[PDB]
């Protein structure tokens, strides 16, 4: 059997924050769509490397015409905050037989398909995902910033 | 055991069995006055507690397990079972929760134009969870 | 699916109290029919027992302190598929008797989230 | 001459209706809501529990 | 979130005079709640509340 394979570095090189600890931020996976397990796939990582690789291997798969798989990632950091903040993951078939990679930008609280009757809907934001998934810290706020000051 | 808690550091000012040298899973508080105490056993055996003086009047106590919930009544010395609610053989208890005393304040949620709606006050409530396979249903 | 409610001593025997029949009639819409309801002199604090052969045997699922001129109202609660889940019992001043109502889970909310617009494509 | 009495008194009316009866009047249901009653449900018992 | 209202309509007290009624809870003639409920959308899995 095939199976999916999740690849993917949160950076931590256009920041200088290198004083990190990397056992307080987790990437989440979570199946939704059209599994056939009578309990979605799920899993749970940490990081691989200082530069920050994060995988996940050995994924459940649907098979046949366009059969899809929907992932979805959780990037997030308890010392940062990641600008993506909500990750789909799209896993069809070719008919050529190969499997195609497709991935969305979603965030907190929007639906992640249209809702089957909108006549031409809004279609989410794809990313380059050659190399790998690259998730980011927020450009304009990296750092979580718990600690409000008085002034 | 039973020790005195001082400024200085404590004694040990007893130690003794229970009636039933058996395991326990859980004890449940009584009354502050009548210093009475509940004790579940696992084995599923419950025991009145009359520990020490410290030197109709019906009370209920009740209890709870992922088979389900029960409910239990104390008189005259002796604990009865009252009723029971188990889920059924798919089914599991998940979630519980008691309602915990509360000083009063406020007998209504009040409106804009000085109306009121008159939040509900009943003490004797608890809420719990239920979930069953293959329904996938969470039933509150 | 006939149902047997009695209530009982706990230590003498369950004293039968009624009987009542389930059907489903509709598509989906089961309801209760009062086959015989046995009245006999009730006055105090008692536990009740029901059964529906086959299905169901809640033998001590509540306790109350029961009268003679039974003014409650029977919950009886069934789930999407057509099975009974519980039996239980509270008091309506109308009835005069027992009547039992059939009662579907009053679906909660699965309350509402952002939305994707209609056709922000072209504009 | 009673007419300055009788005059003057609906420019006591005025004030009241128009800006104490905004939101401010006694006897209307929710004034007594410090004053509403306990209500009393169990009076017997205590259920200790878990 | 639930929440446990004596009447949804706005301004009723539904059988709560307290000044002898002294009602039984054993016996079941307690008034019943209508309720109101919603949920909410949270981005972290949840362990724990109080
Ligand atoms: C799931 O499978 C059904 C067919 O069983 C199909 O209609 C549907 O589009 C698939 N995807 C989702 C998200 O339900
Ligand atoms: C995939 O989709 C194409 C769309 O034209 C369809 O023709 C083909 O049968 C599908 N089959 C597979 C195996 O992906
Ligand atoms: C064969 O699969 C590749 C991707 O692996 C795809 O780009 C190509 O279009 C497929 N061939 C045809 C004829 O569509």
């Amino acid at each position: 059997a095939r199976r999916g394979t999740i690849k993917g570095r949160l950076d931590l090189a256009a920041s200088n924050i290198t004083g990190f600890v990397s056992t307080r931020t987790s990437f989440k996976l979570y199946q939704i769509g059209n599994f056939s397990t009578e309990y979605p796939y799920t899993s749970t990582t940490m990081f691989q490397d200082d530069e920050g690789n994060f995988e996940f291997a050995n994924l459940p798969l649907n098979d046949g015409v366009n059969e899809t798989t929907y992932y979805v990632m959780y990037p997030a950091s308890m010392d940062f905050n990641l600008k993506p903040n909500r990750i789909l993951i799209e896993f069809k078939n070719l008919e050529n037989g190969t499997l195609q990679l497709n991935a969305f930008k979603n965030f907190f609280g929007r639906e992640y398909f249209p809702s089957k009757d909108i006549t031409y809907p809004e279609k989410l934001q794809s990313m380059k995902v050659h190399p790998y998934i690259t998730v980011e810290l927020l450009h304009k706020a990296p750092i979580r910033s718990y600690l409000q000051a008085r002034n | 055991l039973t020790i005195e808690v001082t400024k200085d550091q404590p004694i040990i000012k007893s130690r003794s069995p229970l009636s039933e040298r058996k395991t326990v899973d859980s004890v449940i508080r009584l009354n502050e006055h009548d210093h009475q105490y509940l004790i579940k056993f696992e084995d599923k055996d419950h025991l009145l507690f009359k520990l020490n003086p410290g030197k109709s009047s019906h009370i209920f106590v009740t209890e709870h397990d992922t088979n389900g919930i029960y409910g239990y009544i104390i008189e005259n010395d002796t604990v009865k079972q009252t009723w029971k609610k188990a889920v059924n053989s798919k089914e599991k208890m998940v979630a519980y929760s008691k309602r915990e005393t509360t000083n009063l304040n406020t007998l209504g949620i009040t409106l804009g134009d000085k109306s009121v709606l008159y939040k509900y006050l009943y003490p004797n409530l608890a809420a719990y969870l239920i979930a069953n396979e293959e329904h996938h249903t969470i039933t509150f | 699916d006939i149902l047997q409610l009695s209530y009982s001593d706990d230590a003498k025997d369950a004293i039968p109290l009624g009987t009542f029949e389930i059907d489903s009639t509709s598509d989906g819409n089961v309801t209760v029919t009062t086959v015989n309801i046995q009245d006999v002199e009730v006055s105090g604090e008692y536990c009740l027992n029901a059964q529906i052969e086959g299905k169901l045997d809640m033998p001590c699922f509540s306790y109350m302190k029961l009268r003679t001129p039974l003014k409650y109202d029977l919950i009886v609660d069934v789930d999407e598929d057509n099975e009974v889940k519980q039996v239980s019992l509270s008091y309506d001043e109308t009835n005069d008797a027992i009547t039992a109502t059939v009662r579907y889970p009053e679906a909660g909310p699965t309350a509402p989230v952002t939305k994707l617009k209609k056709k922000t494509k072209t504009y | 001459m009673f007419m300055y009495i009788v005059f003057q008194g609906v420019l006591m009316y005025i004030g009241y209706r128009k800006l104490n009866s905004m939101g401010l009047i006694p006897n209307a249901k929710g004034d007594w809501l410090p004053w509403e009653r306990i209500a009393h449900y169990n009076n017997g018992l205590q259920w200790f529990s878990d | 979130v639930v929440e446990l209202y004596e009447s949804l309509t706005p301004d009723e007290r539904l059988s709560n005079s307290s000044d002898n009624f002294s009602y039984d809870p054993l016996t079941g003639h307690i008034n019943k709640p209508q309720f109101q409920t919603k949920q909410f959308i949270f981005p972290e899995i949840i362990k724990t509340m109080s």
